[PDB]
Order: C-alpha cells, then structure tokens, then sequence
C-alpha cells in the first residue's frame, strides 16, 4: 500500500541524478497496479543501460554461453577469443549434471582460444581450424563442438560459420558458431535469442528425415530449466509420477541427442519464457507443438501446474495428477506448518533479472511472506504485463535498477529480507538485512517441486531469523 | 519425498532410489550415452604418458587456464587509491564478471562501473559513452578520483582515451581539475598482473610526470612500496607491520585491504582508506622505491628510474627466509634505521619452526602453479624446506622468468627432477601429475577437479590439493591469511606440515589393515 | 625387500605380501586369535543403546580420562615466572612424564627438577632430599625463584612443605633471603587447572601476606590479569595487544609465552621473559583484579578478595562475541580508558565473517570436550554461531559448572538437545556419538581414535574431530593460534567453515556418483 510515499521516495532518489540519466531513469521505476494489463503504460524495459551508474546487467557472451550452452553436458564449448571471459565463467553457474567430466562431459571445463596479438591482427580462422583438430585428437568421446565468439571476434572481421561448415563435413560432426559478442545487445536478453537462433539453424532439424525414435502420446519436453541444484530432476520426477515420459531437457543435464529427438514430442513445457520463448515458438510453426508455461516454485503453484499440464491430456493422466498430489500433500503441508510461524508477515524484496521474480512469488506467500518490491535487469515488456498481477497494489517495480537506486530503495524501505545476486549479496549483509542469492541458492537447492519447497522454507528460515543480524551494533554504540 | 525433520539438500537428496532411477531411466532413453567401458577406458587412455604427449603437442587449444585479462588488474590496481572508482571503457560484460569474480573470492563488495558500449560504440566509437559514464559517475557515486582502464572491444577499435578524457573535460562534463588517469590494458597482452602493472605506471605518471622540477631524492626520507598484484590481506599488513617496526618511514602505493577488509557494523562504506593523491604527488621525493614483485612490475620499474631517478633496488619477493632476509637488510641500508631484535626473534621462532618439522617435510613431491613471482618464492621456500617440487607451472611467465627460475633450482641438490613450464595449462598439469605422481599440489580451487581425476584412477593416485594462491572459492576467509614475510613463511611451513600429518593421519585409519601406524603423537 | 630409490617406512612397508603372509601365519598359528566374525559382532555390539547404558553405569572403570593430575599444571603455573626452576616434591618417574607431555605439545624444551624421592624416603620423609634437592638445584641452574609442588606420594605421606623449606633455610642449604613459595598439590583432587589455581595461590601466597601495610588499592593504576591453566600463545599475546591497544596499564601475573616460544639461534635459553617479582609484590597496589578462567581460579579469587581487597568482577572468559563484548566494557569501566576504533573495526570484522559464514555454519551438530571454561565459552560461540552442541563433556567439571552452562543452553533456541555430562570420560563419549550422531567432535588429539572406531562402522557413520584444545600431538605448531577474544573468535570460526567445507568436498568427490555437488565457488 501506500502509494504516494513511494511516489515522492522515487522523486527523491531520482534527484542526484543528471538531466538526461535522471529522464530516462524515471521511465524505469514504477508502482504496481494489478488492474493494468498493458505495462508498456507504465514500465519501460529492454533499453540501454546509462553509462556509469554500475548496472548489473551482463553481457550477450553470458547469457548464451552461460545460460544456454553451458549446461549441454557432451558438446565442447570454446570460448573464442581471450582467456579472460571463459576464465571468470567457468564453473560459475549450478547447473548441475551426470558425467565423467573430462571424458565424456565438459560442463565444468574451459576451451578457450586464449588470442595473443598476432591473432588480433592475423585473421585467426585457421587458429579455430587448428583448435577443431586438436579437440578431435584429445576429446574423441564428445557428440559435438560450439564456439562462442566473444568481442574481438566480429570486431577484428572473422568468418567462423564457413570454419564451422568445413569442418563438420570433414569431421561429419556438427559445429555450432554462435555470435554471441559482449556488444550486441544491452544485456543477457540477446544471447538467449541468439543462442535460440544457433540452435534452430544448426542443430534443430538434424532429425528430420529420421523416424526410428518409437514416440508414445504421453511425450514431453522440459524447456528452459537449467537444473540449477538439480531443480530440472526435482521437476522431471513430478512429471513422471504423473504419466508423462520425458525425452528433452532443455538444457540443465541435456544433451545433444535429448535436443534433437524434441520435435518429436507432444507438448512443450516452458519454465522459463525469456530464454527459451523463441524456440518453443519456432517448433510450434513449423513442428505444429504445442508449448504452455509451468510454474513449479511453492506448493499452490505446483498443484496449479500440474493440473494444467493434466489438462492436456486424457483422464489416466488427471487420475495420476490426482495421485501424486494426495501423495504429497502430507510433505509441503508439514512444512508450511513448521516454518510459516517463524516467517508469517515478514517482507521481502526481490531484483533477479528474468523469470525469477514473478515466478517465486507464489513460493513466498506460500509461507506468509510478502513482497513489496520487485524487479528484473534484462526482462522484456511482456515480463512486466505477465507480472503485474502477481504483485501486490501500491508495491515497487524497478528495471534495471542501479546500485545507488536499489540501496536508497532498501534503505527507506527497511525489508526484512532481500533476494539477488553475488554481486549486491556483501553491499546489504554489511548494513544488517538478511540476504539470499536467489541466482544460485546460495549453495543450496534445489527449490523447484514439493521436494524444493522443503530446503526452501528451511533457508529462508536459517537466514532471515539467524542470531548475527543482532549483533551488528556494538554494545558500547 | 523430504522427512520435514532432515531436510536434505541435493547431496544427499538425488542419491535415494526413486531418484536414481529416474536419472538410469532418462540416461537409458534419451542420452545415446557411450558405454561405461568405453568411457573407462578412454579414461584410462587420458592418463598414460602418449596422451601427454599429444596433450602437449598442444599449439591452438588451451583448457583450463591459469590466467585471467588485464582489466581484472587493472581494477584491484585502481581501488587501493583514496576514493577511487574503476571505470572500464567498454562493454558492461566485463564489469560483471569481475565484480563476480572478486565478491567470490574475498566475500566483499567491489565498486566498479562501465560505459555500457555497444554495437552502436562498436560502430561509431565511444566518445559520448566516456563523457556520459564520466559525468554520471561523478555526479552520482561522487568519487575524488576516477581511474580508467580498457576493454578488448576498446583496444580493437582502437578508442584512445587520452582525446576522450580532454574532449569530456573541455566540453564540461567534468571539472578540469578533477583527476582521470588512464591506462590501456588490452586483454590478448599478457595476464591479469600486466594490467596491475599498467594501470599503476599510469596513475604514477598522471600525478608525477609533468612537476619534476621541484622533487629532490629523499626530501620526505620515506621509502616507496609498490606490492603489485596482491589477494592476500595479510600481505599488505605483514609489511606495514615489518616496516613501522624498524621505524622506517613508508609510503604505500594502491593498496586496497582497507576497502576489502569494512567492517559490518550496519552502515556500507563504499570507499574506505587506500593512499591518497598528496603520497602519489610526493612519491618521488622518497630515498627509493621497492617493488615487492618485479617481475609483473616491469614498467612501473622504467617509470621509476627514468623520471623519478630512483634506484630501485635488485629484491626478490619477500618469500622465505633468505628473501626476507634479503628484503630487510636493504630497507635498512637504505633507510638507515637498524634491525630490531623483534624481528631477529621472529626469524629465530621460523628457524625453529623450519627444525621441528623438517622429519615430515623431506622428499616431498609438489606440483605447484600461480603467479610468477608468488611461484618462485614459493619454489624457494619449498627449496629451503627441503622439499621436492616437480612441476612448476605458469601460464603467464615468459624466457626470463624460467630461466631464473632453472638458476635457483640449480642452486640446491632438490632441484634436479624439478622442471619449469610456462604457457601451459591445467590440464597439461593433470597429465604431469598422472604421469609423474606428486605427493600434493598447491595452486588455486581450480586444481580441485584435478584431485578428483585422480581419485577417480584410484586411492593410491590421488594427489591432495593445497589451496594458496588466487582464486580460491570452496573455502571462507583464506583472502586473510599472510603469505609475505616470516608470518607468512610460518603460515606456509604449518598449512604444508598439516596437511602431510593430515594425509598420513587418513591412510591409516582403517582397523585392522592400516592403523597400526594411527600414532597419537606425530 | 627395500628399493634404494623409494624406501617405505613402517606404512606402507608392512603392507607387503612377504609381511602379510608372515603375520597371517603368526596370527593362524600362535595367537589364538577370536573368529573374526566374534569380533565384528562384538564391534557391533558395542556401538548399540545397550551398550551406551551397561557403559554409562560404570561406577568404579575409568576408560580414556580427559584430564590430568594437579602437578602438571602447578608446573606449568610456576614457568610463567622469571628464573623460576619448577619444583615437584616427589619421585621423579612423574616429572619426567611432565616434561615428555609439555615437550610432545609445546614442541619446546620444558625444565622441571625432582629430588627423586625413594621408599627410604618413604619410611623417614624427605627431609633431606629436600634440602640436597634445593641446594643442588640452586648451585646448578641458578635461578632467582624456586617454586616447590608436590607428587601425590609425598602427600600420602604426609610431608610438611613449609618445615622442610625453614628448615633448608636455617641450615645454610638455601639463603635466608631466596624465595621459595611452595604449594599442595594432590593429585587425587582435582586436576591440572585445580594444580595451576593452588601453585599461583601459593606464589601470591608467599609475596604478599606479611607485606600488607603499605599497600594501597589503585596507586599504580594498573589491572592485574590472571590467565590460568592456558595452553596456547596466541591467547596470551591478543590479551597483551588488546588491552595495550586502548592504552590501559596491566599486570599480566605468570605469562610463559616468552619461555615457551624461545628462537632457534644456536644457543639455549633456559629461562625467558615471565612475570618478574617486583610485579607479584606490586600486584595489591592494582585497582582491581580480573581472572579469564574464573570456574577453576576459585581459590586465587578468594585470596584475592580476601586479602588484597579486591573487588574482583563477574565476568566469563573471554570467548566469542557477547563476552569479549563484556570483558572489554568491564576493563574499559575499571580503568576508564573508551573502547578505540580498531577494537571496534576488529568487532565489526568478526561480525562480517559471521554474516558470510552463517550459511553453512547453521544446524551443524557438534560434540565437544576439554576444560570447563574452554568448554564453556566455546559452547557460547557455538550458540552464537547458529551451531547445536549436542554433547558436552568435561571430566573435571562440578555441579555449580553443569548448572551454569545448563543456564547458558536454555537461554538459546539451539539448546535444546543439549546435554552437559560431567564426570564421564571419552569411552562415555565414545557411547554418545555412536548412539547420537553429531556432525563434528571438538577436541584434543585423543578424540582421534573415536573417529577411526566411527569409520569402521562405516563412512557414513564417521565423525571428524577438530583439534582446539590441550593437548594436540598429532599436528605441528598448533600451539600459537588464538582462542580468546575477536581474534581467537575469527580462527574458530575459519576452521569450524573450513572443516565443515572439506567434509563436503570429500563427500563429494565419487565422479559419476557425487560429483554433481562438487561446486568449485562453496
Ligand atoms: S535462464 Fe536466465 S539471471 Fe531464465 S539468464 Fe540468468 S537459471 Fe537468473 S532469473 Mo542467473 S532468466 Fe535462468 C536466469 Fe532466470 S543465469 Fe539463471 S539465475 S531462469
Ligand atoms: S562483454 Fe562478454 S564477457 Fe566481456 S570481453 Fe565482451 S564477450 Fe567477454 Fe573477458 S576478455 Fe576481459 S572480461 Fe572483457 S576485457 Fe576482453
Ligand atoms: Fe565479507
Ligand atoms: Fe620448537
């Protein structure tokens, strides 16, 4: 509530702020309304960051590499270009997977192209060629190879597309050249769509005149779940409880095989929107699958998802949808009665850029918390309509919000907790407010499915009630 | 399914039944999973000595590096002045993943910003990006001093920020006056340590080199110190302590353990000590400059000797005893000031720290990689303890450096299996340590997954890691310990002689087979 | 059979086919060993309830004691003060045991005399043996105070400390004007701590009874600090630095840190630093006195309010955050010297560390044992921490001790499946672990045989120890890390992380079956 105070507080925190960065800024923060269905009337995203006011925002690089790349388990990511931005992106993301890693997976390792300065100025095609061959030689086991290009790539002039079409007719393996520059785009946002595109043109339709997968009418695929502390197996062991036989995953644990056997698949089940949207709807076009969002975050929103997907398909799928949740009724209705006590009326802010935010909502006000600021750094306008109605009248919006704005913002606010990434997790843990780094679980996880909702509440709990935030002050102060 | 008494976290969680066959179901399906025994035997294949050396017949692949780009230097170079912000000309990319990467390791906020470049920069330039940054930069997080490094997409477009930086300051985006040193720090040029490097000698020459004519050698009679690239919070303290001892005026250059060390105390300092403008602008009135690690100071080295006309003393880091040493015997020629005997005691406690456990430390085998002067000293050390090192690694040293490094090896019987590697990689060291078997390794976190390969060939293969160097991640306030200096030479003896009493202490503890060696005093 | 370029020691030499058939046919032929299938049933058998009830109704069996005799820590008592020779009245078997205890910890040479009493001594006293023992001691070792402790023997017997001593005195074997405080010490009452309250009472005792007329309370503006039965250096020097660092004058009354800390530089120092005797007869001038070890200084707190009329505080030892916290403000009060801001900045630090750790400190089930007071306080950091110390044992603690920590549980949600056991020894603990298993054991080096019998359960039945307290053999130099104030509270608290992290690396380290967990940033 109270939306006037919050009003001026924006006013207020807008006023350091130059003539033009303090204009464009203002577009950014909002206050909610749940009647409005059109958020374009009252938020504006997907722009670029104003110099100099220590954004949070990647890079194209990340959110291709990073996000969807990265967790494809028996493909060989080379991260073209210099060392240093496979180096600081190595191993950083949970996204956890079954393998010999080394032999057979290639999650946690780094393939770089490592470019000196002769390769700055000599062309550096022929070092890509070279690179091939020798991932040949020492890594016969893989099932494929991308390259990542990085910001000298496209700046210097180079052709990895006629590289990668050489070689694979000459190895008869695929290669995937993926234009995933730091430059293009404003933020993560692009390098979902570019990695999308990479994975239409070049690996998509492999299997298009193979018809010896024996597919069943109960088929799905789990797209845009990147088994963050193992969230995608959380999800994967609802849904086959409930009837359905999963063959993709897309692409927390994936693999090469698991992408290419999905358009034969009856229903698409999209977790994440902003990262995996346009390839659900290129499959839909051309395969005719269809594709519907899921939430699995808190119990109400699981039970809500999996009567959906039930909905789909005939009554033995509802009967088994049935089952299941009256087999685990008992587990999250235990939980919330432990731990909604210590968390009843407790309020929460919450700055993950993409799907995040919206999506855990439901979890937090399973156990009686309430959030009363929210906000995304890359999502788009169709983010902000899907989330305006989740969120509570008169709460703060903010995209892209900078670090100043964001701790003036928690500071008048006083939260009881804040949840977002490593990057701001010191900055308010040194001002005495309980922080979780939603992006990772902090170490924790997973919290997707009735499995998740358990460790979930038991973080939230461990560290929103945990003894060293009344010690901050020093008895003699 | 959750006991709501033992919540289990995803270890042990994914290891009951229903979940196991879950996975052996999806693996069977929809995986076209190679068999086990061709992955086990392509395993075994990694670790044989043909598979090194195709591994090191290596030109065009590196995996796993060793190494990080100058930027990332160039920022920990910049946050130890007062009141200073890193700006990095470029994409916002960059910013993130170092601000990512130095929260991970020293568990602290990091401040920096970026101009946010794009394909429109990329196209255009980014003059208007470094005038924008610049003034929403200074009017909002309202820094005394701004210090500008380079992005590989600033260096390939060849943005030079020496016409920005005038253009921005005559055009009134920011006060004449206010400070904006520079520096180019491409990241296909050397390693992390290069950009410290350049981004120092930059500042250095903004504050110094146009009013060279009023400074005399040794009008404030204090010494310079210039500690390079340093992770280590008790580095910096180790010599501030050492030097107020022999009561020898100092003056420390771009150190950040202020900034990196706030306390919480429910207010966020987001500027916090570091040396001020007026101890850059009096550097050259000093006796002399020390670098603490020459050789990723090589620059700074010209600078100083060229314009300040300082003769910068031949020092090697401050590992061990005789560097240390070495280190205190011309800080006190130079300054003139004796020795005190608090430190002949302290070098007397090592010294007989380095008798008691020299049984446990003889003919030990280590493969050790990081920096190249932390790698040396570390060699050195390991020289003086009679230890064997086997394997040096660094991915960012050059023909010098290893030909000094032979030198010093070939100044003590326990270097004669030791070989020095520069511009290899981690797994060109995973081979090593596969083929010739070390006893422990000591690098950064990185090495972990190398103690698992080996742990997967077998118990009697594996090869233990010990973690000192940068980054490390799976362990909490290591950033804080002393690797300078005798603390830092006895944290070292006690971390390596308890990690070998500790690796002992697990080979025999099974009943009956191995513990009649589970000695209770060791 | 030995190869000349790889010679094995006893492990893995004894793990050779020619050694295990040898001992294979001892065992089959000579030993009349049990079936091994009696053995493992036994095994199981003493891990169940019923055993851990039969052991727990032990009434008269000590098994794995945790404590020691009161003479060891008298001895230790009397090293903390200048060219003071350790005296012990008694056989000399138990001196050298004395000695061979504080050289295996300390790793430093300890000095203690006998005067080898014999069951000619028995039957007649030791009269003379005292008097040849003082004299003899005197003229070799010279030392300017000697300090006489007593063997459970001679206490049997019956000696009269203080006619033996006047009349040593009166005979010309000792100067009429040497010092030579002397204390009782059974070793049947108490243990070591209750060893080091007698002597340090004897001593006070001694040099400041019949000089009680000129003495003033407050003259000297200075605080004197009692440290008691304190094994590690660091304690003494953070309380040295803390109490310096605010400008506050105190007496520290038998430090050892200097005699136990000696350099290695070619020449043997049999005496060094300690409290000198001219600061025992100043002591009463103090305006108020502190003991860090209250629960096992009672007898030095009643000679001290009973005497030198000291208003002595209620304060616990300086363990943790919130007692630190008091013991700071109670000195500040005393002596009216403001807490500065480095003790502050150290607080906020602590805290900051605390915040980063929370997370995977939270929930953990620890059982610890040791001294009460170090029991104690750590139990405190433990609740402050968000740890659950599940059993608490302390062999040499009493009912008022067990009511205070029973206090100190109930004042914290994570007290809840706290039990304090006082009396009960490590086969005791032994019981508790196997039937109630906590995550950690907190100890000395003698806790490292109840993880083996842990592991041979199986592994996920073991239970690592951490070794904080006294005595640590197994490990080297841990002796000079820190336990008492911010400083001590930060290096519990990194091996507490540190060690929770290493188990789950270890866990997790099964390629292709845990190692989807082995995170590389923890
Ligand atoms: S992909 Fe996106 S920033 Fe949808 S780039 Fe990012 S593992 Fe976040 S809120 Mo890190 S759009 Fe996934 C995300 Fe969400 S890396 Fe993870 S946590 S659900
Ligand atoms: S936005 Fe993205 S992560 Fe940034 S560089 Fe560009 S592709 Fe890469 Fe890696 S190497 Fe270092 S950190 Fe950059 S400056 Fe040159
Ligand atoms: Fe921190
Ligand atoms: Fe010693």
């Amino acid at each position: 509530m109270s939306r006037e105070e919050v009003e001026s507080l924006i006013q207020e925190v807008l006023e350091v702020y130059p003539e033009k960065a303090r204009k464009d800024r203002n577009k950014h923060l909002a206050v909610n309304d749940p009647a409005v269905t059109q958020s374009k009337k009252c938020i504006i995203s997907n722009k670029k960051s104003q110099p100099g006011l220590m954004t949070i925002r990647g890079c194209a690089y990340a959110g291709s590499k990073g996000v969807v790349w990265g967790p494809i388990k028996d493909m060989i990511h080379i991260s073209h270009g210099p060392v240093g931005c496979g180096q600081y992106s190595r191993a950083g993301r949970r996204n956890y997977y079954i393998g010999t890693t080394g032999v057979n997976a290639f999650v946690t390792m780094n393939f770089t192209s490592d470019f000196q300065e002769k390769d700055i100025v000599f062309g550096g095609d022929k070092k890509l060629a070279k690179l091939i061959d020798e991932v040949e030689t020492l890594f016969p086991l893989n099932k494929g190879i991308s390259v990542q290009s990085e910001c000298p790539i496209g700046l210097i002039g180079d052709d990895i597309e006629s590289v990668s079409k050489v070689k694979g007719a000459e190895l008869s393996k695929t290669i995937v050249p993926v234009r995933c520059e730091g430059f293009r785009g404003v933020s993560q946002s692009l390098g979902h769509h570019i990695a999308n595109d990479a994975v239409r043109d070049w690996v998509l339709g492999k299997r298009d005149e193979d018809t010896t997968f024996a597919s069943t009418p109960y088929d799905v695929a789990i797209i845009g779940d990147y088994n963050i502390g193992g969230d995608a197996w959380s999800s994967r062991i609802l849904l086959e409880e409930m009837g359905l036989r999963c063959v993709a995953q897309w692409s927390g644990d994936g693999s090469i095989s698991e992408i290419e056997l999905t358009p034969k698949v009856k229903l698409n089940l999209v977790h994440c929107y902003r990262s995996m949207n346009y390839i659900s709807r290129h499959m839909e076009e051309k395969y005719g699958i269809p594709w519907m969002e899921y939430n699995f975050f808190g119990p109400t929103k699981t039970i809500e998802s999996l009567r959906a997907i039930a909905a789909k398909f005939d009554e033995s799928i509802q009967k088994k949808c049935e089952e299941v949740i009256a087999k685990y009724k008992p587990e999250w209705e235990a939980v919330v009665a432990k731990y909604r006590p210590r968390l009843e009326g407790k309020r929460v802010m919450l700055y993950i850029g993409g799907l995040r935010p919206r999506h855990v909502i439901g979890a937090y006000e399973d156990l009686g918390m309430e959030v009363v600021g929210t906000g995304y750094e890359f999502a788009h306008n169709d983010d902000y309509d899907r989330t305006m109605k989740e969120m509570g009248d008169s709460t703060l919006l903010y995209d892209d919000v900078t670090g100043y704005e964001f701790e003036e913002f928690v500071k008048r606010i006083k939260p009881d907790l804040i949840g977002s990434g490593i990057k701001e997790k010191f900055i308010f843990q040194k001002m005495g407010i309980p922080f979780r780094e939603m992006h990772s679980w902090d170490y924790s996880g997973p919290y997707h499915g009735f499995d998740g909702f358990a460790i979930f509440a038991r973080d939230m709990d461990m560290t929103l009630n945990n003894p060293c935030w009344k010690k901050l002050q020093a008895p003699w102060e | 399914s959750q006991q709501v008494d033992k919540i289990k976290a995803s270890y042990p969680l994914f290891l009951d039944q229903d979940y196991k066959d879950m996975l052996a179901k999806k693996r069977d399906g929809f995986e076209e999973k190679y068999p086990q025994d061709k992955i086990d035997e392509v395993f075994q294949w990694t670790t044989t000595k043909e598979y090194q050396e195709l591994n090191f017949q290596r030109e065009a692949l590196t995996v796993n590096p060793a190494k990080a780009c100058q930027p990332l230097g160039a920022v920990l170079c910049a946050l130890g002045f007062e009141k200073t912000m890193p700006y990095v000309h470029g994409s916002q990319g960059c910013v993130a993943y170092f601000r990512s990467y130095f929260n991970r390791h020293f568990r602290e906020p990091v401040s920096c910003v970026s101009d946010s470049m794009t394909e429109d920069a990329a196209v255009f330039g980014g003059q208007q990006n470094m005038k924008d940054g610049l003034q929403n930069c200074k009017a909002t997080y309202k820094p005394d001093m701004i210090a500008v490094s380079t992005t590989c997409m600033a260096e390939v477009i060849g943005d030079d920020l020496n016409a920005f930086i005038n253009n921005s300051k005559k055009e009134g985006f920011i006060p004449d006056e206010f400070p904006v040193p520079f520096a180019h720090t491409p990241s296909f040029v050397g390693s992390h340590v290069t950009g410290w490097d350049n981004m120092f000698e930059g500042i250095a020459r903004y504050f110094t080199l146009k009013s060279m004519d009023d400074k005399v050698v040794g009008s404030n009679k204090k010494i310079n110190i210039v500690p390079g690239f340093e992770t280590y919070l008790g580095n910096f303290r180790v010599i501030k302590r050492m030097l107020s001892e022999m009561g020898v005026g100092y003056s420390l250059l771009s150190d950040p353990e202020e900034v990196l060390d706030t306390p919480a105390d429910g207010q966020f300092r987001m500027y916090a000590g570091g040396t001020t403008q007026e101890e850059m602008k009096d550097a050259p009135n000093a006796l002399n400059t020390v670098l603490l690690q020459p050789w990723h100071l090589e620059k700074t080295k010209k600078f100083v000797e060229g314009t300040w006309k300082h003769e910068v003393p031949k020092l090697n880091i401050p590992m061990g005893l005789d560097w240390t040493d070495e280190f205190l015997m011309k800080v006190s020629e130079i300054s003139g000031q004796p020795i005190p005997a608090s430190l002949t005691k302290e070098r007397g406690r090592l010294v007989d720290m380095m008798t008691d456990s020299h049984t446990w430390l003889h003919g030990k085998r280590f493969a050790l990689w990081g920096d190249p002067d932390f790698v040396m000293g570390l060699v050195k050390f390991l020289l003086e303890l009679g230890c064997e090192p086997v394997h040096i690694l660094c991915h960012n040293g050059n023909k010098r450096w290893k030909k000094a490094v032979d030198a010093i090896l070939a100044a003590s019987p326990y270097g004669k299996n030791a070989t020095v590697y520069i511009g290899k990689d981690l797994w060109h060291l995973r081979s090593l340590v596969f083929t010739d078997k070390p006893d422990f390794m000591i690098g950064n976190s990185y090495g972990k997954f190398i103690q698992r390969d080996t742990l997967h060939k077998g118990k009697e293969f594996e090869v233990p890691l010990i973690r000192i160097g940068f980054p490390i991640f799976d362990r909490h306030h290591l950033h804080r310990s002393t690797t300078l200096g005798y603390e830092g030479a006895m944290q070292i003896l006690t971390t390596l002689v308890n990690s070998i009493l500790e690796r002992l202490d697990e080979e025999t503890r099974g009943m009956q087979a191995t513990d009649y060696n589970h000695d209770l005093v060791r």
